[PDB]
């Protein structure tokens, strides 16, 4: 496979029902032993669909309450390096609650990034 | 305090690489390093009043339990009735 | 099947995506009831590729807090001879988290090995 | 695909087979660090079909006992716009039990809606 | 789909193999707080087959045992209105254990009902 | 369906491979609040089978050891009538660990019984 | 089926791969309420092969630790007589860690033995 | 004090194959083995000052428990009140 027709593909892909999104990024960086939050955010053209029939689990308890599905997927272009570890999120403001960047997949060809597939978690 | 005994740790002790709060330290943070572990505080009568417990949870690489004993007797030495200063709270 | 026609697919399914990666082997040796380790490095041709559809386990304690998944394979060539098990590990940083060689599947044809499937963990 | 086209398809499959129904919307407000109730009563029509073959739950203890199923789907059309979160419910009486509504998937073309599917939760 | 269509098929369907069943029921009524017992008993011509490859799970305990199996789905007609709920219950004695009708779905064509799909459970 | 075609089918397939079977049935009776059991021993014609890729689960505690398989089916035909229950048990003996029979599935054409469908559980 | 069938199709898919395996078997003999074990090495011609794609376990404590896999099964033909059971165990030193032989599958043509279709778990 | 007991253990011993820290052995080791955790150290007063707890995990081959008694006969015996050395620590 060339690398042209993986952009190629992944840009009309997203073309064909895109949706423009704010991503908001809060990194952590360690100072002293605990970390220091820096928000960034940054916009992208994205493609949001259903990748996995799951069911909205609830966590309920003392310190609040909060129901996340692990449903919609994301697919996204190269005009932005992403990333998601245990200390760097990602998040959005889409209209039926807002969503949250689980786990990103880069699709890769040879060597050179041309678009993460993604996934998210609806947070309600 | 967490301040104060951190700062202690760091100072006084040299093998140490790093000592966090709780969750803080990542799968890649280099060993041995330490965690802060504050406790309850309950009154303990009229002569002590209220008494904090805290831990100080100490982690190494899996070599040897005598490295970490070694390390563990450092932090005895280092914060055991030592006047400490913390320098955020100036108490 | 012959030896020749599965080094050739290996050698060829690598060759479409390699990547040049840095393994590093830490082996415990057991000294005085204890682990002595000793830590060496080779470098090796591989081809990385996704496996399993598994979701981001995180496993936040008082010890630290990290995040892993299960769903990058991986396959190499013969040039070099891997093995992992509880005393023995493998690693290398991919520019997307540090990877982790879980387990090894040796492609062996007539008691001669001529490549290693394996499995991956992406450690955030 | 056209919006157009998504939105025939979706009108003639809830009129294959439409049932009327009314949605009672039970939205939790915050206020004094507490909920209070508004109640309002909503009616579309919709199509209710099988999605899951999974097994009904029971639950009960002191509180008291209530049997549950996660069966039923739901798809209805773009007449009124839906939401179901931690601090929002929504249910209706089918005949056979009252349903609830667990999960909400929008269908959307183009960043414009075009119809929610549903799923539902025939609580007995 | 026409509702004769479907009652035929219902019918035919039933009438390969049929058995007739007594069903009891025993629905419970709120009384003082309590349950005050009706049981009833009605009877319908039934058709049972497998749906579920289960395994028959025990129970023991110094109640008493007993073991239970799911693998056994039913069909029947629209002669009789059923209900299953917490409160009530459903059971007939079939000669290999008695069985149980755990969980009904009603057949409905353009909101009028024309026979039930039910599960069942083979009590030991 | 007729219940020529299903016997001469069951026949010929427990023909193809059949196993003389030494059926030892312990039928628990209810006696003064506690159990008599009554050995009696019955012999059939029976071919076994794989059914379900299953692990072999061990169970070692301070009662003893004992490690149980539930891959191997089992089929009969009509010449006797079986039955297990909690109170009623069936095993035989395989040379490969002695077998006992968990669910029986009775194959039945217009409410007349041809054969026991059957499942098996190999205790080492 | 014909017994030289399934015999020559054994062998058949034994040879394309065979490996020399030394398996050794340790069986545990009651005596005074304890085991004397016994142990035995026997040789058979063996192809191994993947069957399940099943991930790593580990089970560290304060005993010891060790990674077992399930992956790899194995078949073997009639020339020796092979029993797994809890007092019963069978290993042998693939040099790609420890193999062990979980569970037995003996392929019977007629009530005649041709072969053993086996499950491994590799300890590492 | 994880070597001067092993040390003792593998000395005074000799059905032992041998003495590890917890997470050590692998599942090819050689039984019997013996394993050395260290517990708490509470303050039991003045006369006694702290008190470390310590354990050893003797294991084996499952063949019957009256070697594995022996062999627990054995521990008692050279571990006992027998001042023993730690040449690591040289204490």
């Amino acid at each position: 496979i060339n690398i042209d027709r993986r952009r190629k593909d992944i840009i009309r892909t997203i073309n064909i029902n895109p949706t423009n999104i704010t991503i908001t990024s809060i990194k952590k960086t360690e100072i002293d032993g605990a970390f220091e939050e820096t928000e960034t955010e940054i916009k992208c053209v994205v493609r949001i669909f259903n990748e996995k029939t799951a069911e909205k689990q609830i966590s309920s308890e003392k310190q609040g309450t909060f129901s996340s599905i692990r449903t919609y997927g994301m697919l996204v272009s190269n005009d932005v390096i992403l990333e998601v570890n245990s200390r760097d999120s990602l998040e959005f403001e889409c209209i039926y609650g807002r969503m949250k960047i689980v786990n990103i997949y880069p699709q890769i060809v040879k060597g050179e990034l041309c678009g993460y597939q993604c996934s998210l978690e609806r947070i309600d | 305090m967490r301040a104060g005994i951190r700062k202690a740790l760091i100072d006084n002790i040299k093998e140490l690489k790093g000592c966090y709060e709780p969750n803080v330290p990542n799968k890649d943070t280099k060993k041995p390093y330490m965690v802060v572990v504050q406790g309850q505080d309950n009154d303990h009568g009229e002569t002590i009043g209220f008494e904090r417990s805290i831990e100080v949870w100490i982690y190494e690489g899996r070599t040897t339990f005598k490295k970490l004993d070694k390390l563990t007797k450092q932090v005895v030495e280092v914060l055991d009735m030592n006047t400490i200063v913390d320098e955020s709270e100036n108490e």
